């Protein structure tokens, strides 16, 4: 939790941005290949230059970590608008994240894993705008959302804000299988997989 | 009658000149012009309060 | 040696996925530039790669072939060697320290002190 | 903090920079010259009703200190 | 034929000899010997920090002195013209009659600023009124001479057909003909340096600018990797040739940014990126650093260099102030003696800022430059502009920028094309070289140090 809090977030920032990139969901000259995103990434990927979408994912990523704690799989679904199906689905594994350095290591297994995840989306056939749009959906172990509004939940500062916005902005939910390389590395055992169709 | 027909604060000719004309013209003390009048060299200077005065007097205008 | 060069191109190709140039191959096998280009030729010989290749004409110019099917001054050409081996399509590679103890072709006058 | 040190410093040389020509071009409605001595005329503008003055006179202070 | 046919006829031809790996070719040794001998002219004090005005008497002095040794030199008693006799004359007012007289005077011209720029700086200001209207409300086009006794019209044919620029002694000689206006026949230019001899195996240098490694273009790098690659011989396969590349000059530009909106972490990401580029290519051949504009340095022109900091902590070898010859971080502008040759690099921002006005006369070309370069070595004046190049304090009583010897080679950078111009000014001979920069069109000049021929590498 010292280190490896920025380091999951810079890797979910580049997974995030690599999958909303190479899937066409947002126009891609609104994406720019950059390198400083108020972190140092470990390669060249395209980061998108929104402010709504920027603060969004940044949201995202931080109540992700924050649950990371009874969290053991992070899914980005793709589903198109006209009908409410998922048309691709992208799995991230955290199997035990193995829990309570040499961080140039970490980031040649984040490059690696990167560049796994982009030949991978470099085979699908191309994809078209008008709302073929985006969801998430993550699964934990054991956990229950939507019920800290019990008491009203004076706040007495930001911390308690963002964790009562973070705890009742989740709502409860119910081919080919493709698997990719993940990071081998000590403190981050991560896995990757992938579904279509 | 400046005064009296707008309302300003400073009530000065480059304030006038600023807020009527819209042209800034820059202010010199008293003597620095007077030491740009009395070098027998540097005819810069000589020009410089010369269009000074002439710009002072088509403001007025 | 034609066996162990495969072997480490395939895997630094498929297992961990990273672009491979002849320079990797020669701080690994410890052997010569033109060397290092047969073996990227006979590797390129006997596929799920695309092949970067560049050619070096007269008055010490250097350009990098794209389209592959236009080749100006093709008579001008002195040497046209495979340079790399990239999976993806975007090229962008990677640089780290490199040891070149002894896998020096040129060694300048100086020795560090 | 040396490099933060010598981006405020080039910040602020940039700013000083940008004001001495801003002034000069200014003046240049008296002087009609944009060679020496310029910025020397330019140099002793006390307009109290210009906020570029204020500006200017600071960044001086601020290097000067 | 296709790309396979011309695989199969080089890659299966290869010869595979004289690469031994244990017995490499030494690269051809080259001393700069102003590395320690005395006297480096452009290294200030930061500590110590208008002196303009100062700066601009003693220049003015030094011009005039030199003009009028020129003058006497050319203009001597004796020098009749057709019909009548020549005259010297002290004051600018006492040229008044129908006879040529010779005379010593300040330049002064218009010499607008460029509308982009007015703008550019505008934008930054915290409201700034209309700068456009102090060029527009004048009613121009006429050039001067100054003798701070009055003022005369240089009307002619031979003054159109010449760049000048405001601040410069100018010697000319003429006469009135219907008003106040003196013609022109000859123009002079002060006395001649004195320059080392030409010396009579050798070596060439290779000359690098406008590399501008930013966090955004990536194609810069494969350019510096194919850059790196090609000197160390590994490309053009020649070592006979390639050995003879001593060491490698970076003229400036090597980081781009905006100041206005950075931290320190892209910066550093670019200083590591630079770093291991140069731990590629410290051990076969050297290297010497130039600052620049944009680079992360004083944005003045005498630059000192950059710090021992702001790169890897693997070159600390480097900087043990012992290996010099390997690397060498100098100013802005510097006076190589590389094996005798006496060499002036300087990074671009002089002739840049000439070129950032709009003269009214005079009749972007790669002919203008050289043009410019060309009046900038005859004139003896580094910086013609004081206040835009200039900074504060840059010397007491004896300014750097005023020329004391004219070298052999007068190398310029940052510029948008490349060129060259062999120019003879008394006898003597001066090479302008304009260097272009690596990111668009990233050409590398080769400098040969036996006969003064400059060869060009592209890399796409
Ligand atoms: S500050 Fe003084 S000089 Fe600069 S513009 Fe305003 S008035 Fe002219």
């Amino acid at each position: 939790n010292r280190w490896v809090e920025k380091w999951l977030r810079v890797y979910l920032k580049c997974y995030i941005n690599l999958i909303l990139f190479y899937r066409n969901v947002y126009p891609p000259q609104s994406f720019d290949y950059t390198t400083y995103q108020s972190f140092n990434l470990p390669q060249f990927v395209p980061i998108n230059r929104h402010p709504a979408l920027i603060d969004y994912i940044e949201e995202l990523i931080l109540d992700v970590l924050s649950k990371l704690t009874h969290v053991y799989r992070f899914s980005i679904c793709i589903i198109n608008k006209k009908n409410d199906l998922c048309i691709e689905k992208y799995v991230l594994d955290f199997s035990e994240l193995q829990h309570v350095i040499t961080e140039t290591e970490v980031f040649d297994e984040f490059r690696s894993s990167l560049n796994s995840l982009i030949m991978h989306l470099e085979k699908l056939p191309k994809v078209n705008d008008d709302t073929i749009t985006f969801e998430a959906v993550i699964n934990a172990i054991e956990l229950e959302l939507g019920h800290k509004l019990d008491r009203n939940r004076r706040v007495d500062s930001l911390e308690e804000k963002a964790e009562i916005e973070r705890d009742s902005n989740w709502v409860k939910c119910q081919i080919k299988l493709t698997s990719l390389v993940g990071s081998d590395v000590g403190p981050l055992i991560i896995h990757q997989f992938s579904e279509k169709l | 009658a400046l005064r009296s027909d707008v309302n300003l604060t400073q009530y000065t000719i480059e304030s006038a000149a600023f807020n009527i004309l819209h042209k800034r013209l820059p202010h010199f003390s008293f003597e620095s012009l007077t030491n740009m009048w009395n070098a027998k060299k540097s005819t810069t200077e000589l020009k410089t309060v010369l269009n000074y005065w002439l710009s002072r007097a088509q403001i007025n205008i | 040696m034609d066996q162990k060069a495969s072997y480490f191109i395939n895997e630094k190709l498929f297992t961990e996925v990273k672009p491979v140039l002849f320079t990797d191959l020669i701080h690994h096998l410890k052997i010569g530039p033109s060397m290092a280009k047969k073996l990227m030729f006979d590797y390129y010989k006997q596929a799920k790669y695309n092949c970067v290749v560049i050619c070096c004409y007269k008055d010490q110019t250097i350009k990098i072939i794209h389209d592959l099917s236009n080749i100006p001054q093709q008579d001008s050409i002195i040497d046209c060697f495979i340079y790399a081996f990239n999976p993806m399509d975007s090229f962008i590679p990677y640089y780290d320290i490199i040891d070149q103890k002894d896998c020096l072709t040129i060694k300048n006058s100086y020795e560090l002190k | 903090t040396t490099l933060s040190f010598l981006i405020k410093k080039l910040k602020r040389q940039k700013e000083y920079q940008t004001l001495k020509t801003v002034c000069r071009t200014c003046s240049y409605r008296y002087t009609s010259d944009a060679g020496i001595e310029n910025d020397h005329i330019a140099s002793k503008c006390n307009s109290y009703d210009c906020p570029v003055f204020y500006s200017r006179v600071k960044a001086e202070r601020y290097l000067r200190d | 034929l296709h790309m396979d046919a011309l695989l199969t006829k080089f890659n299966e031809d290869r010869s595979l000899q004289d690469e031994n790996l244990s017995q490499p070719r030494t690269r051809v040794r080259i001393v700069d010997d102003n590395l320690y001998n005395k006297s480096n002219p452009f290294q200030l004090c930061y500590k110590k920090r208008s002196q303009y005005y100062h700066i601009y008497q003693y220049r003015l002095k030094t011009f005039r002195e030199r003009v009028l040794k020129e003058c006497d030199k050319r203009w001597d008693a004796g020098f009749t013209l057709n019909g009548q006799l020549v005259l010297k004359k002290d004051k600018v007012l006492d040229i008044q009659g129908n006879q040529p007289c010779w005379c010593v005077g300040s330049i002064y011209c218009e010499m607008k600023y460029k509308p982009n720029v007015l703008d550019e700086v505008i934008n930054d200001t915290y409201g700034a009124p209309d700068l456009t209207k102090s060029y527009t409300d004048k009613e121009s086009d006429e050039i001067m001479l100054e003798d701070e006794s009055g003022r005369v019209l240089l009307v002619g044919d031979f003054i159109r057909s010449t760049p000048f620029i405001t601040g410069v002694v100018v010697g000319i000689l003429g006469m009135e003909a219907e008003a106040g206006t003196f013609q022109v026949l000859d123009i002079c230019y002060p006395t001649p340096l004195p320059q080392n001899p030409f010396p009579a195996t050798r070596g060439k240098i290779a000359l690098v600018s406008g590399l501008n490694l930013n966090n955004t273009s990536p194609d810069r790098l494969l350019r510096l990797e194919i850059l790196r690659e090609f000197l160390m011989g590994r490309i053009n396969n020649k070592i006979d040739d390639i050995s003879l590349i001593g060491r490698l000059l970076i003229c400036g530009n090597s980081v781009d940014f905006d100041i206005k909106s950075v931290n320190k972490d892209e910066l550093m990401i670019s200083l590591t990126e630079f770093s291991k580029f140069l731990h590629n290519i410290l051990p076969s051949i050297s290297v010497d650093i130039m600052p620049g504009t944009n680079d992360p340095s004083d944005k003045s022109l005498p630059q000192q260099p950059f710090h021992k900091s702001l790169f890897d902590k693997s070159l600390e070898s480097y900087f043990n102030g012992s290996n010099k010859e390997i690397l060498n971080l100098v100013t802005n502008p510097y006076e190589f003696s590389y094996n005798g040759v006496d060499v002036l690099a300087v990074s671009g921002k002089n002739i840049n800022d000439i070129c950032k006005y709009v003269i009214p006369s005079n009749d972007d070309d790669i002919e203008h430059r050289l043009d410019l370069m060309e009046c900038t070595m005859k004139w003896q004046n580094i910086a013609p502009t004081a206040p835009d190049t200039l900074w504060c304090y840059p010397y007491t009583d004896k300014d750097p920028f005023v020329l004391d010897k004219w070298p052999h080679v007068y190398i310029v950078a940052n510029q948008p094309y490349f060129g060259t111009r062999v120019v003879e000014i008394g006898g003597k001979n001066i090479k302008i070289i304009s260097v272009p920069e690596f990111s668009s069109t990233g050409m590398i000049i080769l400098l040969d140090l036996e006969t003064l021929e400059a060869e060009t590498v592209k890399i796409d």
